């Protein structure tokens, strides 16, 4: 897993590989890493997926409540609270690693949160098996006030380190880019550097190959009338 | 792995699995569980493939040695108990190895001895070795007869193994059969497993659980 | 404690034809989730018209390549400079391996070539020497994804004829060398896109009575 | 981590290290180990991260309560709560807390909790992994009622040294400043301290 | 067996149009003491060659002399040693190799991970691997330790695959191993900022550059950071 | 306990058990009935850990007569067979688990079929023409697979039943003590005195 | 010992044209030992398919569970329950159980019956969702099944078509794998008509 | 291998040794005779681990036969039991020992005598009027305590050794498959084909 | 354990403590582990006193034996004949040792050779558990080209320290100085360094 943070100017941008794996095997191919926390809070998870997309469908669910009680968007901060108090009191067991990021009525903010409930603060960060990838990238390319489209460009770069160099991490990148004053905008498998190549032979087969014992129709319908 | 010899009034039936797994996954379905040590000689492979194959055929290689210098052929006794002493001398050090070695000569007549990695010798009439063997030593029982013709006998080795094939995850593939005589051992073919099922299911009236 | 063994990932295949064998294998060298190359040939020219692959444990696997050539190179000086045949060749491997039997070279072998009447051989080896002439036989890490496969593109393993409904099989019919190839290069693409260790490139040896020759491709890098 | 905390004559200084490790790779090179649990109540964390972070988020809380109750709680008292919660739930915590506070009435206070949960005032406390290569160095440069460029040149140097020898330590030395006058923070970059 | 007890961090090289870089820091580390600010990883054979070697320092300093009296014993009764008989990077490392790989199968590795750089008497770019289970590859960039993990990716940049390396100077190339050292110096705990850096050119020869230093390196942010959360 | 096997016949269900209660060194018993009555036509045998076995056997009876005297109406086997699979798999994941496996063979007065389940103690159900628990079936399941018709008598059923007693007495290294066989049909439940 | 290969078996989805297909096994065994070749491991809730590999137990209490589940859906809802929603639903009831999971390996397969989208959907045993446009494997031989599925599919198969695909794919990796086999059934799902087919496979 | 009895009578020792051949799951062997006759007057029994049990006592067998060719003389039972201890007693200090206990029943020709010893793998040497190896002891030995005679016949002891074995065949949990029966006496050594 | 040694203008000075532990309890409270190899080149002992006594008496049998044919051995001999023990034996060895020497040529040099068998020639080396405390003091303080009276205060500072902190470390401060002008013994007690 590859996940990034990046800072720009008036605002935040946050971006993940779309590879999962079951050991050595690449059970989905187009894994969807980028969580919707709130409207304007967006996290990327690395580590146990099921973990990851529970933990933010529930503070995400809380996170709304909280909003419609008290007449106010929601924070990150609170949702930066509501997450590591939760992943703290599982003492690690939630197995959670996320980059928290998003737009609010102070500003804008990035934050990273460890399974065992640290939380660290940065301009940049990364996550997974391949953030030491994505790390060197950040390290060699970011600066103080970066533009959106400098952001956009080192947090798919970032990836890219890891999509590459990483056995870990894989096939496309997603971004997601909260601005301030601004809707934010999703952006699904943004980069497409991994499209199979059209395969040598055709493998459809001729109908009646297989070998067949018996057939009938299956009644999914309910119970009918007359 | 399913294998079994047995002994009959016209000499040795060999009928052995051809499966291999790693795991779970199926490696091989084309394994060769009888060692032709020589023109005369049979062993079958169960434990380990490579200790089986290997020191069997250095099995043949001995034999050879043994002919040369005796001017006569080695005897069934004498062939298995190199065997059995070459391992003993490896005992603790982690071969595995259940073996029949098989042979027909004059002064002993048709012979077996089961061979194993712990230094086991067994002179016997019956013998099965693997995870289907009691499927198939089952079958053996209760149709086993000293004066089997040799078409019947081939046959009861074919549908023992069947028989483990079925229920025995970690066996199946393909059937080979061998009879050994006094004058050599005789090939009688490669089966497959799937294809042998429904043949015998239809033609025997067997395995009525089974859909076909 | 120290581990003597480690495993460097990769994949080998390799098909016997009725007068070619190929052998392929992935080029990529791993340890972990970390890539070592991108270009780590696996498969090699061993002279007599014979290839070798020695898959696992990259070490292992070279230690074993290397002895192997010495073995053929020995052999033409002991016996009059005579063609190791590759039945003899496996053989010979047999007691290379088995002579570490209690401290295995951690590889899957396979070797390729034509035997003595000029068909298309291949010969696949366990850790510990046990070994067998097979038509077909994927090695290392995507084995799992690539044998299922080829059962029923080469062996056309539970595909029947149109209209018969199971009483009549496909037909085995023999294969080209492009007709190979093309199975090869799907089962290895196949391969790259489900399992993590195999990629970067595919590496194709391609053996006929005019000797030894190679096909190289692009696999995705990710 | 390299972690002090200094009383000098107008009040006391908190040092810390910037470097947050996993084995032996940096997870973070510009971490804040020194925390607000009060207006002029800090505390530098050493151990657990996710630990001492929840520690101090609920002395916090507990010293934010007692502050509408109860008004400004003493130095004492803050120390107090860190090491009821880590004295009771020490089978649990990997926490070494130095608490570092200015009252008006007491002045500058430096209390240290190690791993047991015990609680000792000193005049000065070093903690972390980095604090075992400066004992001596320590020990034989403190003096009591420094001035404040004299501490800062103490924990300065402290600091340099113990990020020079110990791995686990290094990035900037951030600093904490509580006196009467109100909270400075300090930053220190490699730069500057290395060449010391 | 063993365990390693002084150990250096990454080796990183790499090639390019005309030779091979290759780096490390000159560190020797004692656990988490960083314990000998002084130590030359990198040693040149010759002047063809340089062998660079990360992990257990003892075992360095065996192999260090071991290649040592390499080139004594290539001297003896060789007319053509400073030559055509001279040796080359290939022979180096082969006989590493074989050390490697004999030892560790004795059970008694020597705890290393070895990079040989170096030029052969064609020309051609020599760079190789070979670590404590005489596991080898190569490759157009090669790193060791925490440089495989972050070193690697920015090298990759560079030099993606064998049609890069006719394309990339002499001055790009120690750039990015220079940008290299200073990631792994902000990244690894094991790392220091004094390295040493060795260039094999075909044309200019072997040139070794002592005491250089990670540079330009950005802090400033840190000041802006506060907390780990909600604090200000 | 050791052997249990169970054979579905034309009009009937046998059940077959061992009659062997060993306690390590020691053979305590050699005429036990593994078995228990949970309604007029439904029948029960186990075999595992010793206590947990009878416990259990006895608390499905008894839950069974319950259910009969509070509906006064026999339930089906299935019914039955399903009620003791939902208690085994409840027990799976339970502090100290049930480690009791067992077949039930019942006899369907509605349907007027004789119907055999087969349970382990994970509560992992299956109905079968013919089934065992541990290893009875290694020996005895390439016999039943060769001989076994869905249209045989109650006596053919025995007969088979005997081949595969045999076949466990001389390939078994364990001495089980013979069988206690008993016969499941629309009569009811009753015990082969001799075999 | 491992949970999830007790008993062994597989399940394989894929999409095609305005149709979906879901096929499975039919051995239930005690590792080595074959038990049943009639234990069926797809299930079906209105026109919602589920396959269920892993642990036998599980996967009939599951299957119990989601009968339950989907029938007082049903009668509250005054509907059938849909693909997607039943997804979420499967994905909930997994991850209530997160530090005591059901081993297995879940699989949905359906048609909206409002927007006629084909769906396929597969879970690991805590209830993550992998939401495959092309196809989805689980079981014991779904390393085999990747590399069948991964070459034998292709997109916007015709129902027809995609039968011989998929049980193709299911045959040759449970061919493969020594806890698969005895037997197997394809389900071809289309919006208001579903075909199941026994296919004729090696008996080893 | 499992069950080996000795019991020397008046004229007489009597060796009963089990027939099975059990590996793991199944009874390979149901006519295994666990004996070699070391000389003419001269039968040692045999039980432990697999393999080393036959390769021990051949080994002995060869030696003692060897001895008789150089003297010709046949060496006292004493002589043989000593012997073969001393090769247990070398043997439990080896790399790899010998897993085998013996019973060694000969007939004194010098001393007109039958005379039994009982001899473990580590090399513990008694003589004894009967003995055993394993478990054995544990089921016989209050029989054979209570029964036993010094001036007892051969088919007195044949009949005591049948209600030992009938003993074994009740409360052992093992099925031995029965015992080969051999004896030892002034004329050497036969074996009774019906037991 | 507390060991240096330390090269200054006229050549070298060893230092060590004289505790030796069982545990917690000290064994021995005057032990010399300063040991002489040669007349003017001398070791300091760390780790197991049984392997670092074996390997002493076996260099200084190396030694004698190389003088009565070769003359005079260099320091740098004397430590290469150290390390081929330690690193040949590294897996049945405990010992951290220092080796000091005074030729003429070369003046005063230190050589550590610590746990694994590796040598470091340095300008002046600490070892033993008690040295982790002043890593800090000592690079702090250390100048190359001190007089002979610097050097032993700089010494009897240093383990001064080591000795406050270090329960291992403890009893009098031993030290050996090599020059052109001989071997000088010196010992200084406790009521004299704990003042310090
Ligand atoms: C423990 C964690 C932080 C990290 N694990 C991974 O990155 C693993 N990746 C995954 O499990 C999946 O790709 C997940 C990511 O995250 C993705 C499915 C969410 C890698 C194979 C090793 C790690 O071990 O560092
Ligand atoms: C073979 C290799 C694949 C090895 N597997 C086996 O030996 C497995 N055995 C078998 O497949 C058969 O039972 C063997 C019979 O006998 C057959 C391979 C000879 C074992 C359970 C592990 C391995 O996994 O190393
Ligand atoms: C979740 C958290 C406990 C975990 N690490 C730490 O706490 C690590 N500690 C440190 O970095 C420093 O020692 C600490 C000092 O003191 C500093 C972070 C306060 C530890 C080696 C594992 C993490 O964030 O990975
Ligand atoms: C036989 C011997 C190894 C044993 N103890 C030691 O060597 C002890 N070590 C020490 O006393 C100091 O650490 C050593 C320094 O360096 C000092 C003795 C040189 C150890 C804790 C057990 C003994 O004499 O009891
Ligand atoms: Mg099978
Ligand atoms: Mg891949
Ligand atoms: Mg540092
Ligand atoms: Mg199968």
């Amino acid at each position: 897993t590859t996940i990034v943070g990046v800072k720009f100017n008036n605002g935040v941008v946050i971006a993940a590989d779309t590879r999962s794996t079951q050991g050595p095997i690449v059970a989905d191919k187009n894994c969807a890493k980028l969580h919707r926390i709130s409207p304007k809070i967006w996290c990327a998870g690395a580590g146990t997926a099921a973990d990851t997309e529970a933990v933010t469908q529930l503070i995400g669910s809380n996170i709304e409540l909280h909003s419609l009680y008290t007449s106010r968007e929601p924070r990150v901060v609170s949702a930066l609270q509501m997450l590591k108090q939760h992943l703290f009191k599982y003492q690690g067991h939630i197995g959670a690693y996320l980059i928290v990021a998003g737009v609010d009525p102070t500003g804008s903010h990035l934050f990273s949160i460890h399974a065992h409930g640290s939380t660290d603060v940065g301009y940049y960060l990364s996550l997974g098996s391949g953030s030491l990838a994505a790390m060197a990238v950040l390290e060699s390319h970011w600066k103080q006030d970066l533009t959106k489209e400098e952001a956009i460009k080192l947090a798919s770069d970032a990836i890219q380190a890891g999509i590459w160099n990483d056995l870990g991490s894989g096939s496309n990148v997603d971004v997601c880019v909260m601005e301030i004053g601004k809707d934010a905008e999703y952006l699904r498998n943004y980069l497409t550097p991994n499209v199979r190549e059209e395969k040598q032979k055709s493998y459809k087969f001729p109908r009646g190959t297989t070998a067949v014992l018996k057939e009938s129709i299956v009644n999914i319908c309910d119970i009918q009338e007359e | 792995t399913t294998t079994l010899a047995f002994r009959f009034q016209g000499g040795i039936i060999v009928a052995v699995d051809s499966r291999a797994t790693a795991g779970n996954w199926v490696a091989s379905q084309t394994v060769k569980k009888v060692i032709e040590i020589n023109p005369f000689l049979l062993g079958t492979m169960a434990g380990g493939a490579a200790d089986c194959q290997f020191w069997e055929t250095w099995l043949g290689s001995q034999c050879r040695l043994h002919e040369l210098r005796e001017k006569e052929r080695i005897s069934v006794a004498a062939a298995s108990k190199i065997l059995s002493n070459l391992v003993y001398q490896y005992k603790g050090a982690g071969l595995s190895m259940g073996t029949m070695i098989c042979g027909y000569t004059r002064k002993e007549g048709p012979t077996i001895y089961y061979v194993d990695s712990d230094g086991t010798r067994l002179k016997g009439d019956i013998f099965c070795v693997g995870s289907g063997q009691t499927f198939a030593y089952g079958v053996l029982d209760s149709n086993y007869k000293w004066d089997l013709s040799v078409e019947d006998a081939l046959y009861l080795g074919k549908r023992s193994i069947l028989a483990a094939a079925h229920r025995d995850a970690y066996s199946g593939g393909s059937v080979n059969l061998y009879h050994v005589t006094e004058d050599g051992w005789i090939y009688h073919g490669n089966h497959d497993v799937g294809e042998l099922f429904w043949k015998v299911k239809e033609e025997e009236g067997s395995f009525n659980n089974v859909i076909g | 404690q120290f581990n003597p063994y480690g495993d460097n990932g990769g994949t080998i295949l390799g098909i016997a034809g009725e007068d070619f064998a190929v052998l392929a294998g992935d080029t990529r060298n791993i340890t972990d989730y970390s890539i070592n190359s991108r270009y780590e040939p696996k498969v090699f020219d061993c002279g007599d018209n014979i290839v070798m692959s020695a898959n696992g444990f990259a070490a292992d696997g070279d230690a074993l390549v290397k002895r192997f050539k010495n073995s053929v190179k020995w052999y033409h000086f002991d016996h009059n400079d005579k063609k190791l045949s590759i039945n003899s060749a496996a053989r010979n491997i047999q007691h290379l391996l088995y002579g570490k039997r209690f401290f295995p070279y951690y590889v899957h072998t396979i070797i390729a070539g034509l035997d003595e009447d000029g068909k298309g051989a291949v010969y696949s080896f366990d850790p510990v020497g046990s070994y067998e002439r097979e038509q077909c036989r994927a090695g290392g890490a995507a084995a799992s994804l690539i044998m299922p496969f080829l059962d029923n593109q080469v062996n056309f393993k539970n595909q029947y004829e149109p209209g018969t409904n199971g009483k009549v099989k496909k037909p085995l019919k023999y294969l080209s060398v492009e007709e190979v190839i093309k199975l090869v290069r799907d089962s290895f693409t196949s391969a790259t896109e489900r399992h993590i260790q195999v990629g970067d490139g595919l590496e194709i040896l391609i053996v006929t009575k005019d000797g030894v020759r190679k096909e190289f491709y692009e696999l995705k890098r990710d | 981590t390299s972690i002090m905390a200094v009383t000098f004559k107008d009040g006391v200084i908190l040092g810390a290290d910037s470097r947050t490790t996993t084995g032996a790779y940096i997870a973070n090179r510009v971490t804040d180990k020194l925390t607000r649990v009060h207006d002029k109540i800090w505390c530098c964390r050493s151990g657990s991260a996710a630990d001492t972070q929840a520690i101090a988020d609920i002395v916090q809380y507990h010293l934010e309560l007692y502050t509408s109750q109860y008004g400004t709680p003493s130095t004492e008292t803050a120390a107090s709560v860190f090491k009821e919660l880590c004295y009771e739930n020490k089978d649990n915590l990997t926490a070494g807390i130095i608490v570092a506070g200015y009252d008006d009435k007491n002045k500058g206070e430096v209390y240290t909790i190690p791993l047991g949960g015990s609680v000792h005032k000193l005049p000065y406390a070093i903690a972390g992994s980095g604090s075992t290569f400066i004992y001596g160095y320590c020990d034989k440069n403190f003096r009591e009622n420094m001035s404040k460029e004299e501490t800062v040149d103490f924990i300065k140097h402290s600091l340099s040294q113990a990020i020079k020898w110990d791995g686990s330590s290094g990035g900037v030395i951030r600093m904490v400043v509580l006196t009467a006058a109100g909270v400075e923070r300090l930053i220190f970059y490699p730069d500057e301290y290395e060449q010391l | 067996t063993q365990q390693p007890i002084v150990t250096g961090t990454s080796v990183i090289s790499m090639k390019y149009d005309n030779g091979v870089i290759i780096a490390a820091d000159n560190l020797g580390s004692y656990g988490s003491l960083l314990r000998f600010n002084g130590v030359e990883r990198l040693i040149p054979v010759g002047d063809n060659t340089v062998v660079g070697i990360s992990g257990d320092i003892s075992d360095m300093q065996h192999i260090e002399r071991l290649l040592k009296d390499l080139v004594t014993e290539n001297a003896y009764d060789n007319p053509l040693a400073d030559a055509e008989e001279a040796l080359e990077p290939s022979y180096i490392f082969e006989y590493l190799a074989t050390v490697m790989y004999q030892r560790r199968s004795k059970m008694n590795p020597l705890w290393n991970a070895i990079i040989v750089a170096g030029v052969q008497s064609n020309g051609d770019q020599f760079l190789r691997y070979v670590n404590l289970l005489g596991v080898t590859y190569s490759s157009p960039t090669l790193a060791t330790g925490f440089g495989a993990h972050m070193a690697n990716p920015l090298l990759r940049k560079v030099v993606d695959r064998e049609s890069d390396i006719p394309k990339t100077t002499v001055q790009v190339a120690e750039e990015a191993i220079v940008n290299a050292m200073r990631v792994l110096y902000y990244r690894d705990a094991r790392s220091s900022r004094n390295f040493s850096l060795a260039i094999i050119d075909k044309n200019t020869g072997l040139t070794f550059k002592k005491n250089l230093q990670v540079e330009n390196m950005k802090w400033d942010f840190a000041k802006d950071i506060k907390g780990y959360g909600t604090q200000k | 306990m050791d052997i249990i096997l169970g054979i579905r016949v034309q009009d009937s269900v046998i059940l077959a058990s061992s009659k062997a209660v060993t306690r390590g060194i020691s053979v305590l018993k050699d005429s036990d009935d593994k078995t228990r009555q949970l309604s007029p036509h439904t029948l029960m045998s186990f075999a595992g850990e010793a206590g947990d076995t009878v416990q259990f056997a006895e608390y499905i009876q008894a839950n069974i007569q319950l259910y009969s005297i509070r509906e006064d109406y026999e339930l089906s086997p299935q019914a039955v067979s399903s009620f003791v699979r939902q208690e085994l798999a409840k027990s799976i994941r339970s502090r100290r688990p049930y480690q009791v496996n067992v077949l039930i063979g019942g006899y369907d007065k509605k349907k007027n079929k004789p119907e055999l389940y087969q349970i382990d103690y994970l509560g992992t159900k299956v109905e079968l023409p013919y089934g065992a628990h541990g290893y009875s079936g290694f020996y005895t399941f390439s016999l039943l697979d060769h001989h076994y018709r869905p249209d045989m008598t109650t006596e053919e059923g025995l007969d088979l039943l005997k081949l595969c007693v045999q076949e466990l007495e001389k390939r078994m290294p364990m001495d089980f003590k013979g069988v206690i066989v008993k016969i499941v049909d629309k009569d009811g439940i009753r015990q082969v005195d001799d075999f | 010992s491992d949970p999830s290969s007790i008993n062994g078996g597989i399940v394989v989805a894929m999409t095609g044209k305005d149709c979906v297909a879901i096929a499975c096994d039919l051995r239930l065994g005690s590792q080595s030992l074959g038990v049943s070749n009639k234990f069926e491991k797809i299930f079906h809730y209105g026109h919602v398919f589920l396959g269920i590999t892993g642990l036998a137990t599980d996967v009939t209490t599951l299957n119990e569970m989601f009968r339950y589940k989907t029938n007082l859906y049903k009668l509250k809802e005054e509907r059938a329950i849909e693909p997607e929603t039943f997804t979420q639903l499967v994905s909930s009831s997994l991850y209530e159980r997160r530090f005591g999971p059901y081993f297995v390996g879940p699989v949905v397969a359906g048609i909206n019956s409002k927007s006629g989208k084909p769906f396929i959907a597969g879970f690991d045993l805590i209830g993550c969702i992998d939401e495959a446009k092309d196809f989805i494997v689980s079981g014991t031989a779904s390393d085999q099944l990747f590399g069948m599925c991964e070459s034998l599919y292709e997109p916007n198969l015709e129902p027809e078509d995609l039968f011989e695909t998929i049980s193709q794919a299911l045959l040759n990796a449970a061919d493969r794998d020594a806890l698969s086999g005895w037997g197997a059934v394809v389900y071809i799902i289309k919006k208001d008509e579903v075909v199941k087919r026994y296919l004729k496979m090696r008996q080893d």
